[PDB]
Formats: C-alpha cells, sequence, structure tokens
C-alpha cells in the first residue's frame, strides 16, 4: 500500500468538499452543458462534414 | 472540431453563406471554450469527476462474516 | 426533395440526384438555377470562378479560367 | 406554380435588395415590404433615404480636400445606421433555398449593378438633380437653415460621388484573381451574420 | 401555342400557326415575361375536405372532396 | 480520394491522443471526463421546443432540459452501454418464453 497516498487522497477529498458554493455550482453547470452538447454529437458532426 | 476550425473557413468563403453555417461555427466555438474551461479546472485539481483511487481491504471482500448475514436477514 | 437534407452516408445518392436535377435544369434552359447548383456543388475554386464569370456573360475570362484549371 | 413563384420572388427580392442598399434605406420593418401572391413582384413603401450629419459618423468623404470651408463640417451624407446592410432574415433564406442564394440572388444583384454603372448610362449626370432636391429638403427640415449656392454644389458633388462609389464597388473587378460576385458575397456574409442580425431594433423583427 | 401539336392534330392549323409564329420574327417572343396569373390553392377549388372511413386505415382520414367539381 | 486518407489519419490521431490521455491519467487516478455515459444523466423531455435546430445551441431553449435523477455507473456497466451488448440482468420475454436479451434502443 502506502499511507502517504491516502492522506493525500483524504486531504484532496476534504478540499473538494470544502469548495465555495459558486465554484461547485459552476462545475455542475459545466457538466450539465457538456452532457447537453454530448447528446447531439451525431447531427453536429454530419453538419460539419457537409459544410 | 479543432483539427480544422470553421472560423478559418468562413471569412475565406467563395460560396453563399447561411445562418446555419454561423450556427455551426458558434456551436464549435462553444465546444472549444467548454473543453478549455474543463481542462483549466482539471489542472487546478478542483475537478470532482477526477479522484484518486481508494485502497481496498483484501480481507473484507473475500468471506462473509456473521454480522453481514445478520444484516441480510435485517434488510 | 432528396437532393438536400440527407446524411453523410447518402453522398452517392445525393450526387446522383443532383446530377439528374442538373440534367433537367439544362433541358429546360433554366440556366440560372443550373449555374447556381453547380456553384454550390463544385469543389475547386477554378470551376466556381469560371462558372460565375460565364453566367454573368463575359466569356473570355471564363475561357481563361477554364484554361488555367485544365 | 410554387417553383415559378419561388424563382420570381427570388429575382424581385434581389432587385429589392439592390434598391434598398444603394440609397441606404433603413428600418425596413416587415410591415412595409408588400409582396405579391400571384406574381413575385416585391415593392416597399415609405422610401426615404437616411441622412446623418458628418459629425455623428466616421465618414471621411468631406476630408478629400473638399472646397467646403472647415467651419461647415455638419453637412449631410448618405449612411446606413443599421448594422445589417440589407434585410435578409433566416426565413427568406429558408424559402429561397440553398441553391437560390447562389443561382439568382447574387447573380442578379451583380447583373443590375453592372448594367447601371457607366456603361453608356452614367449615373453622375442623373443623380445630381435628385441629390440636390434631397439635400435641400434635409436642410429645410432638420437644420432649419438655408444653404448657399457653392456649399450646396459641394454637398451635392460629395453625395453623388459617394453614391456612385457605392454602386461601383459591387462591379466585378477587371482581373480574374477571384470569383465574380465577390463583393456581393461579402455583403451577404455581413447581412447573415447573427452578431449583426441580433444587434437591431425589436420592431425590425429579425426573427421573421 | 395551344394549337402547336403533332400529326394527329389537324395538319393545316398546325402548319399555319407555325408560319405565323416564324413570320413574326423577333416580335413573337418579345412578349415573354414573368407569369402573372398564378392561381393559389384557395382558387381552383380543392381545399374542401371531408371526413371518411377507410377499411385499411384505423381512424378517419380527411380526404379532399372536390377532385372533379 | 486523398481526403479519405486525411479523414482516417485525423481519426487515428484523435484515438491515439485519447489513448495517451487515458494512460497518463488512469495511472493512480480515476478520470471520468472521457467516459460519455459514466456520469449518467436522465434528462427531461419538454415538448415546448418544436423547430429543433442545433439543439446544443439556443441556451434558453436547451435550459428546458432540466436534469433529473443523476446517477453514477460501474465502469463495466458503462462499457456494456457502449457497443450493443445487453445489460447484465435483462430479462426479455416473447410468446411466453425467454429469448436472447435485447440491447437498449438508440433514440435521438
Amino acid at each position: 500500500f502506502d499511507k502517504r497516498r491516502e492522506t493525500e487522497r483524504k486531504q484532496y477529498l476534504r478540499r473538494l468538499l470544502s469548495r465555495s458554493p459558486t465554484e461547485i455550482a459552476e462545475e455542475e453547470s459545466l457538466v450539465i452543458e457538456a452532457r447537453k452538447f454530448e447528446l447531439a454529437a451525431k447531427k453536429m458532426l454530419t453538419e460539419r462534414a457537409s459544410l | 472540431t479543432q483539427t480544422f476550425p470553421l472560423a478559418k473557413l468562413l471569412p475565406r468563403s467563395h460560396k453563399s453563406l447561411t445562418t446555419d453555417a454561423y450556427e455551426s461555427a458558434l456551436l464549435e466555438g462553444k465546444i472549444a471554450v467548454l473543453y478549455s474551461r474543463i481542462e483549466e479546472l482539471k489542472r487546478q485539481r478542483k475537478w470532482s469527476l477526477r479522484q484518486p483511487k481508494r485502497f481496498i481491504d483484501p480481507f473484507t471482500r473475500e468471506s462473509p462474516t456473521h454480522w453481514d448475514h445478520l444484516l441480510a436477514e435485517m434488510k | 426533395e432528396l437532393s438536400e437534407g440527407q446524411g453523410i452516408d447518402n453522398q452517392k445518392i445525393s450526387d446522383a440526384n443532383q446530377d439528374a436535377l442538373l440534367e433537367v435544369y439544362m433541358s429546360l434552359q433554366e440556366d440560372d438555377m443550373f449555374y447556381g447548383t453547380w456553384r454550390r456543388r463544385a469543389k475547386y475554386f477554378e470551376t466556381n470562378a469560371a462558372l460565375s464569370y460565364e453566367q454573368i456573360g463575359i466569356w473570355d475570362k471564363a475561357l481563361q479560367l477554364y484554361e488555367a484549371a485544365q | 406554380n410554387y417553383w415559378l413563384f419561388r424563382k420570381q420572388f427570388t429575382a424581385q427580392y434581389a432587385s429589392f435588395i439592390f434598391m434598398t442598399y444603394i440609397m441606404c434605406i433603413n428600418s425596413r420593418q416587415p410591415q412595409k415590404i408588400h409582396i405579391n401572391e400571384g406574381s413575385g413582384n416585391i415593392w416597399t413603401s415609405e422610401m426615404l433615404p437616411t441622412k446623418v450629419a458628418t459629425g455623428k459618423t466616421h465618414s471621411t468623404a468631406y476630408n478629400n480636400s473638399t472646397l467646403d470651408p472647415a467651419v461647415k463640417a455638419g453637412a449631410p451624407i448618405f449612411y446606413n445606421t443599421e448594422s445589417v446592410p440589407f434585410r435578409l432574415t433566416p426565413n427568406i433564406q429558408k424559402f429561397i433555398g440553398e441553391a437560390g442564394l447562389e443561382g439568382i440572388l447574387s447573380v442578379y444583384i451583380l447583373v443590375i449593378a453592372n448594367s447601371l454603372s457607366d456603361s453608356e448610362f452614367d449615373m453622375e449626370q442623373y443623380l445630381s438633380l435628385f441629390v440636390r432636391d434631397e439635400v435641400i429638403s434635409w436642410f429645410a427640415q432638420q437644420h432649419r437653415a438655408s444653404a448657399q449656392t457653392n456649399q450646396l454644389r459641394e454637398i451635392v458633388r460629395v453625395n453623388v460621388e459617394l453614391l456612385t462609389k457605392r454602386v461601383l464597388q459591387l462591379n466585378h473587378i477587371p482581373n480574374s484573381q477571384n470569383v465574380a460576385t465577390q463583393f456581393v458575397l461579402n455583403l451577404i456574409s455581413q447581412a447573415v451574420n447573427p452578431r449583426n442580425l441580433a444587434y437591431t431594433d425589436s420592431a425590425w423583427m429579425a426573427y421573421l | 401555342s395551344k394549337h402547336l401539336k403533332p400529326l394527329p392534330y389537324y395538319h393545316q392549323h398546325s402548319h399555319t400557326t407555325l408560319r405565323i409564329l416564324g413570320k413574326l420574327g423577333g416580335r413573337n417572343r418579345t412578349f415573354i415575361k414573368p407569369v402573372d396569373n398564378l392561381k393559389t390553392d384557395s382558387e381552383l377549388f380543392q381545399n374542401v375536405e371531408a371526413m371518411f372511413k377507410i377499411h385499411g386505415l384505423p381512424n378517419e382520414v380527411p380526404l379532399s372532396i372536390t377532385p372533379g367539381l | 480520394s486523398t481526403v479519405l486518407n486525411e479523414k482516417d489519419e485525423a481519426i487515428n490521431r484523435a484515438v491515439a491522443e485519447k489513448l495517451r490521455q487515458r494512460k497518463e491519467s488512469d495511472r493512480g487516478w480515476v478520470n471520468l471526463t472521457d467516459d460519455p455515459f459514466n456520469p449518467f444523466l436522465q434528462f427531461t423531455n419538454p415538448d415546448s421546443i418544436l423547430e429543433k435546430g442545433h439543439f446544443p445551441y439556443s441556451s434558453i431553449a436547451a435550459a428546458l432540459f432540466e436534469v433529473d435523477q443523476s446517477n453514477y455507473f460501474d465502469p463495466e456497466i458503462t462499457q456494456l452501454i457502449k457497443d450493443k451488448k445487453p445489460l447484465p440482468r435483462t430479462l426479455c420475454f416473447k410468446d411466453n418464453a425467454l429469448t436472447t436479451p435485447l440491447p437498449p434502443s438508440i433514440y435521438e
């Protein structure tokens, strides 16, 4: 194993959990918009190929 | 999209344009900026979707103890 | 109806449909839409420039552009 | 019937685009462009060329060593305040079609601009009287002042040169390093740009 | 132009019409202009519909009731 | 036809860069950016939007797609989602008898 890695893991998880509401709201919005752009990849690719 | 962006082609066009071409250009620009922001967030190690792998106890996953059977009967 | 609004896999049938439509357009002597359909479909710059110069009405420059293209 | 209507509508819309663009007519709201339904004829009402003072624009027309005294720098000039040069909304683009925009619209605009440019019909003589009347009307109605003879002559000359330059730029260049209609394509690309299309008055109704 | 038809049509009429059109010269096509008598769907009455029941179709279908009026 | 070679070499470069990214990131870390279905989202389907042109664009129109019941998946389940393999515990019944398990339908 290795004890240092986990404390790093636990410290990292705590730091992420301690983030400000604005930053995590931005992260959620980015994920939502990324998936929204994801769902229509085929049509966009076909239109780009035609153009 | 970034192997050959459309914003390079549109000023150099020799054929009639249409709103749809500009729609596609703006959409690929949005793709690019979203990916750039994703990468910037990942670099700062502030991305929730990326986490270190957690250690797994070898003993627990092998055999069922009495308490776990009691918890099955529980549920 | 089939010339436009088709997928990337349908390029062969779309090309054949455009060819048939160009045959019909040439037959009716509606040369404006005929030249428009080539200028939309054509890929090379020389073909586009020569076709536009021909449609406008000046012929010598269209001849020169076709010369350069060939 | 539908195909013939589409062809004639596209032709007359090319004519209307040229007519609107040359005299910098703006505010072409969709309740002023009457369209036929038996033929494709297109005519717009309330034709009034838009004039703005030189002080309220970046025009350098009066700066080409005009004989006009530097004190009198508020003379009118033809200008298009609207961001989009000529009205071309997505609906007309969808109706005309992918092929029409290159087949009829641009080619007819080029044909009109080529016919009406110094080819034994030079507009420099014709535009003078009408530009003089327009300038005297603008002076009488807006600036509330009388324009003396030489200043009027200079203003008329400047406006005539500007109008003939606007008409002449659409002409295909004598050399063949690029496709014809290239300036017309530049104007169409400007007119279809959503950034230019959105930055307009709500009454202009760009969505239709 | 309606009379310009092949041999099954009357021969003399078709030949006379051909002679008339040819003899005019360049004035026979100077009248050519964009069409102005296009008829909408409201005119040439065919927009009238009627609810019908078809054995093959599950529900009623709105056919046009004036093909031959 | 050299455009076909250009397109295929573009695909090859893209997949090679994806492979190098996943090898450099997965070593000691769990990266879910590359996986398209792992942060699974059950989007709503409003009927207000009608024209349906360039759905990713029109941010206000796309905002009607409110996400509901977000979920995470085991990587093997995401792998099964890719390709046309059926889900682990699928039970398909036809004519009062078991048939071969069916893959999920694909909808636009």
